[PDB]
């Protein structure tokens, strides 16, 4: 595979948003760390099905509501910022207040 | 010119009046001072004002700052203000106005070409912690700790082996040497505690000789009034500290017997409340004489609902009488009045070794929460209570083991280990973690990204844990005999050396915020801890700030 | 598309042109195989293989540099050889030369 | 004997007259000419030509190369041939024929008892990256700079501080020194930055005496007229470089004012293009002029889809002043032409840290897809493209610094900073990554494995990564004062040490493949480009090689 | 007193007469002594015996041990006996009682203020392993080879190069000085082995002068009559030793010529079974001669179901007269009978790093249930076979390489390498591993636990692997001539240095429990192997201890 | 658990494989990294099953075919290496030419 640090780096992202997806599943309210995985790792799976940034940066903004987090975690997070691999090389996908 | 408080607030940080969270807790802090000018302050950015010839003068080196931390919310012992931090050699230079003496009025700490800057408006500005339990199982611990914000681990060991798994004791030059030598890898400022336990007080002389900074009496290795004794003896010889885990069986004598043995000497007890280790059931009685330092280990801080079932076998008949329900709900309140002066951790030997600060702010959110407002207290705020708390881990370790004149708070002329929190992440995860004036350790992310903020963020550490830049920026204390003795030398150690002085004269009317000496009774049947025939107790917490909020496990 | 893909021109390579070459009828009597690379010293082969060494002195195999070529036992065949070249001083292999020629 | 060229390419790599794509991209190089005796070859194995009185000598180790890459296909500034390469001392001994005098013909690099094997057929062998805009924000780029294939850092920075994250400046004599001792733990080749922006000539020269190669003059610090002037000054006196991102603001002038306060002196341009920074926005036409050095930073390279989105963001009135299609799609145009000569990363400050080769290679494919061949191309290949772009990260970049007689290219006499590429996987994910004659880094499958290349195969690092070993195979470069003040020896420094020289002699007729002076203009109300009157521009790619096929994430 | 001799195992490990089984094999061990006086054991913990003034005296650290293992179950070559193990300044102080002569009987082993306590009750402690067929290809080697309990690794290489790739050989003085400085990083004792394929004696004499402590002669590199010959030269002048891995391709001769080119002389021939290389298909002969010192590598150890099948990849028509069943089936049982004497891993080429001891102890869990008790075998157990087989990987590399003067077994004098086993994890997972008296590596749980046990425990570097500690800790072995040369202080070499001497003079007869020289043949058609006339074969296993049932992949 | 380094770095292949699995669940045509972690990831696990070296060397083929993988990618993988522990210790399993 000839995994750069970059790589491996992702695929602790990926396994930590693997740990906030089952617990979603359990119907269980979302902290800070686990929110920003989940969300994170959604824009990632885009990036490789080929979305836009552009695309991306409003569908990052429905993957969790208020109602699926802890109280405050919205608060904690005015942003998420992820890179990833798009068909035009790797570009810098900005959500803003993903959380509402 | 005008601008309304909220909008500045949103730019420069809070200003005086202005209340400010802890994190998730019910704690706040107000601004106590400003020591800015308003319009005056300084921002570092495009267009802003660092720049040649505005906020930057044109001073040589020599004349200015290495670091300046601008607009920083400082949160220490002595206040709450806001202000500019300078930092020069390493060290602390000045707390005031930062700018450019040429055209800016009440510049104290000039910002000149060799200047670097970090914002910190908007962020809580706090001195290194200092954890004086540290058993030294293993070298992963002082990464831990030290992204927790502490960068000063005093304790004993050789790693994981039995002796070292039981007590904080590095035994003998040889393990001392190889110990110190060690120690020039790890990023924290480190003392180590030899093996106090021997009736033979030249078999002691040569421990600190060798290099330690204190030595442990632990009952694992027979703390008899015989031992003690001869460890205390030595220390007012030679101007170290002594560390007490008692005899829980109570074989030698009782708690009465080992306080006449220590006989009005200086000591530092450890774990005063009992649970891990000492004179059962009643070692917490210890909190009323002067000559005691008393601290607490983090496992039994605070008092929750699922405390007492994990302790049993963290421990595994005298089972039954180390851990109990009245001795722990106590030493909470003990702890708010200031009774009890220091927290450690007693890292993985029943304690937490990255959660000595945020168990210390945990304990402190729920006396406010039983107690309510400390006597002390003025103002619609916690602004005592936080004062209080924060010595218990800053400050008070730093004098109770001699270490004071270097670090332990944010002071001019002391090393400039800072930890920068935002203030919805204090005491839980830091900002940025400063050792010696540069960044040792911090939260990064995706390191191929155009930023520096892309996910996963984690922290990393930074130059100022690698190689030479590291030995620069740490510490390695010395008894004054090992200093003498060229210890530094012969073992070729690379990190810079600090001497520890004032171990003797320290007691409890010195603890800063927490010098209170109660006239203190456990029931030997019940347990039952009273100060002045009052019964002290607390009731157990279902659920705590700084948990579930912020860890991913 | 092939990434890094070769585009070799078609043709052959002539090896070792200009140098002397000589021909040899190669037998193996061993009981074992017997396998010789392209570069050594043919005149110092296992003692096994019966040929006239004294045509083989100073030349090595006329094949592909790297390759080899082998001899099972009781076989026989007609190998090509090239001449060295540089100071023609032979080194090693039996022992046998160590020195120029 | 005869042998076709198919097998022949199987078994030694390509010969004349061969082509190879370069990865998935529509690139084509030829092979020009081969330094070899068909016949003759040298091939390391079981039977093979290396061995004792055969391919391998029995001359002494004074009379070998150290290492020996056999069968390689060079791709330099100068030529794509195929050869041999010896390496001796850590540095490039000779490209030619390798071998065994004793018995072969045309040897000029001898092997022997003392020389190692790497087996370069089917390779292509380059020089070194070298990145000319790296912000020390963390030490963890080095690696993920070295695993791309770049040998050389330089910059400034003191960790994630403010200054540093904005700008590429280690300030004054404390963190230039604590950074220098910092340096010995990197596996690459290091030169700093110190920060340029003073208007008092004395605070430079103290920078530049303490070991910086260079000063930058950031518009954060104030890109003031003042400032620049002192640099420049300062910078002729010192024989040190002088890195530019100007006033985006036009607070103190229009870019022609900064033109003016340059004076024709010596400089680098910084991102010359725009968006990373400068005069808004006409700064891109600094390439006109014969004593500018150009460069680009690598997120706007090349033109694509999601360019303009992303950007603002990673920015984020003036932002849509600063991030401009036109002089986007025109900066890839103005490399082809070479009127830009190099290309650099900016390093977590809007540039990615590991992407320089690999966007540097994309916007030659988008280029030829797009313009078709150069007007000095000559035969059906790709060759002088090839040749223009490589010179933009290894050669240029090494003039425009000082540091070219060290490294910057495969010739005899400089240090042996190779990377070896797998045709499949050229300027994406490289083979073996060498430096100073040890291999540093490279692809390593499971450790406990019969083979090294069982899965997982990643980036793991090797013995010229580690201690001394590494010390010895990389360079600090200094900046003439401070090699005299014996910097070197008062901060202990355990690297190879190299001095910087010829920074104000370069100019832009010197940039290898890269020296056109274009009549450029900008227009100021809708930002076109025109070079002679013609419009300068190109489409945005939708998709792009060296890119998905690839990657993991 | 009285106590049941079940409740005395539980408490103090077992006594005399008490079996063991090894992790999960059919291989038993009987306790043949125990050096304690019962009810006189020290036990270290709350209330138990290592107490000052009880089982802890009051002699200076002089006069005492640094260490002491207590309760040992040593396996050793010499025995398999119960006693307290005490060390002293890094190196085995002595085997026997250990406590406080003050109130104890027969106290060999003083425990005093200065001694740490390492509860070996329970467990089995062994020397540490000792790997001579290492090829150096990447650093991680050294971790993986640490952790499954070898301490010592003799090899050569400069990385993954293609010389590495294929032999054990570190070329010329420039390679060997560069991975001399890189051996002070790695935590394990290091010996190097240099090029010894050429016919001019002073190209070797610079390679050992430069540091080697042995020569590598490979086919690869032309294992011709000349070559063998000049390398033996050298070693009988310098006392350094030769490892071979003759001309598979019967290219020079068979294996009488190089038997007859080596002409008694002494020498180590690695992999002798053939499948990792030698002549085709008898270099299994060698085993017969008295001057051949004979190891085996890993892969083929013990002879299972995919044995064959996975050999032809892992080697990819010389490949089926190399990978032979017959020999392959032989090789175990003339392990069995010590016709072997050492095991090896070939690491990386064609040998698995970690697993050295976990494969040695297989092939004796085979042979016992294909055999049966061995001819020397005294009482029901499995104690001779289980001595014959850890000298092995012990003492006899140790022998064959002039550095069992320093390492190899638990004898007085020693460096303190030591492996403590949990006897159903014996051979697969160490509890800890002792480096030159330092614990460098062991199982640790998570870091912020209240104990050192919590999930998840895998292995983390400790102290004794840290800079100068570990530089300590460790031995570079160098030539007599390298030592004299003051190679080390040229280099500036940190850790502890050892010389070899005795290679040129052992010889099979001195291989500890594996000195047989059998009349051994191999049939040239049918490559049946045959002693004295009869056929040695064995049985492939389907199944293997110390497999499935402890690893996660 | 006492995991070794080889083991923990086992675990890096394995959670490579489930980031190919899912997007080939997707539907997506696999990559160069993807395609060598899930062939891989398989033949680990046909070792924990019991299946011997030869029986893996020839499933390992029909995991991944030309149409499910991105062009060029069968052509850059000429084979697939990886080493699990069956029942009778360590083995090396190698599938030449996996993706056709
Ligand atoms: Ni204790
Ligand atoms: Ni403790
Ligand atoms: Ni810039
Ligand atoms: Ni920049
Ligand atoms: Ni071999
Ligand atoms: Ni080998």
């Amino acid at each position: 595979m000839e995994l750069t640090p970059r790589e491996k780096d992702k695929l602790l992202l990926f396994t930590a948003a693997l740990v906030a997806e089952r617990r979603l599943a359990r119907g269980l309210k979302l902290n800070y760390p686990e929110s920003v995985a989940l969300i994170s790792a959604f824009i990632m799976e885009g990036a490789r099905d080929g979305k836009s940034v552009a695309s991306l940066m409003e569908e990052g903004r429905h993957v969790l509501t208020r109602e699926q987090v802890m109280e405050g975690v919205p608060e904690m997070i005015p942003d998420i910022q992820v890179e990833a691999t798009f068909p035009d090389g790797s570009k810098l996908v900005t959500v803003h207040n993903p959380i509402i | 010119s005008n601008i309304s408080r909220q909008a500045y607030a949103d730019m420069f940080g809070p200003t005086v009046g202005d209340k400010v969270r802890l994190a998730d807790t019910e704690l706040w802090i107000e601004v106590e001072d400003d020591l800015t000018t308003y319009g005056e302050e300084v921002k570092f950015g495009g267009g802003k004002v660092i720049r040649d010839g505005m906020g930057q003068g044109q001073m040589l080196a020599a004349d200015c700052v290495d670091l300046v931390l601008t607009n920083a919310l400082i949160v220490d012992h002595w206040g709450i203000v806001k202000a500019d931090i300078g930092v020069k050699d390493g060290r602390i230079f000045a707390i005031g106005k930062a700018g450019n003496p040429d055209i800016q009025p009440n510049v104290t700490i000039p910002i000149g070409a060799a200047t670097e800057v970090i914002a910190a408006e908007g962020k809580i500005v706090t001195a290194g912690g200092i954890d004086t339990h540290i058993h030294w199982i293993c070298p992963q611990q002082a990464e831990e700790a030290l992204v927790s914000g502490v960068t000063t681990m005093v304790g004993g060991g050789t790693g994981p082996a039995a002796g070292t798994h039981a007590t904080t004791c590095t035994p003998g030059p040889w393990y001392i040497s190889r110990m110190l030598q060690a120690a020039d890898s790890l990023p924290v400022n480190i003392g180590l505690l030899g093996k106090g336990n021997v009736s033979q007080p030249d078999a002691l002389r040569e421990q600190v000789a060798a290099g330690v900074i204190g030595l442990k009496i632990h009952e694992d290795w027979g703390a008899t009034p015989a031992a003690i004794d001869c460890a205390l003896t030595v220390a007012d010889e030679m101007d170290i500290q002594v560390a007490l885990h008692s005899d829980t069986l109570n074989e030698s004598g009782f708690v009465e017997d080992t306080l006449a043995a220590i006989g009005g000497r200086t000591i530092h007890t450890f774990h005063t409340e009992g649970a891990g280790g000492g004179h059962a059931p009643d070692i917490i009685t210890a909190c009323a004489h002067p000559n005691i330092l008393p601290s607490s280990t983090n496992p039994t801080l605070p008092y929750t609902l699922n405390t007492i079932d994990e302790h049993l076998d963290m421990l595994m008949a005298f089972a039954e009488s180390r851990i109990r329900r009245e001795t722990i709900a106590a030493e909470d309140v003990l702890h708010d009045l200031g009774a009890f002066s220091l927290t450690s951790s007693d890292s993985q030997a029943m304690g937490r070794v990255g959660e000595v600060i945020l168990r210390t702010w945990q304990v402190a959110h729920r006396m406010k929460v039983q107690r309510g407002a400390l006597a002390e207290e003025t103002g619609d705020n916690d602004n005592f209570r936080v004062k209080r708390y924060i010595a218990k881990y800053t400050i008070n370790p730093a004098l109770t083991h001699g270490i004071a004149h270097e670090v332990g708070s944010i002071e001019v002329g002391k090393l400039a280990d800072l930890v920068v929190w935002s203030p919805a992440f204090f005491g839980v995860k830091p900002a940025t973690v400063i050792k010696g004036g540069m960044i040792a350790i911090a939260p990064m992310g995706d390191i191929n990204a155009s930023i520096p903020t892309p996910q996963p963020v984690h922290y990393r550490p930074m130059f100022g844990a690698l190689g030479s830049a590291r030995h620069h920026c740490r510490l390695t204390f010395l008894s004054q005999a090992a200093a003498a003795n060229g210890v530094a030398e012969r073992l070729n150690l690379r990190s810079a050396i600090a001497v520890v002085k004032g171990c003797r004269t320290v007691q409890k009317a010195d603890m800063v915020h927490n010098s209170l000496q109660p006239n203190i009774t456990v029931d030997a049947q019940t347990y039952e801890v009273r100060v002045d025939g009052e019964l002290i107790t607390s009731e157990p917490a279902d659920v705590l700030p700084m948990a579930q909020r912020y860890f991913l496990f | 598309m092939i990434p890094g893909e070769y585009h070799v021109k078609p043709g052959q390579i002539a090896l070792n042109t200009g140098r002397a070459t000589c021909r040899v009828v190669v037998e193996n009597h061993g009981d074992r195989p017997i396998q010789v690379g392209s570069h050594y010293h043919f005149a110092e082969v296992n003692p096994a293989l019966k040929f006239d060494r004294q045509q083989a002195a100073g030349y090595r195999l006329n094949i592909p540099a790297g390759t080899a070529v082998r001899f099972e036992p009781g076989q026989k065949r007609e190998v090509e050889l090239v001449a060295f070249a540089g100071h023609r001083a032979v080194f090693g292999f039996r022992g046998e030369v160590m020195g120029p020629l």
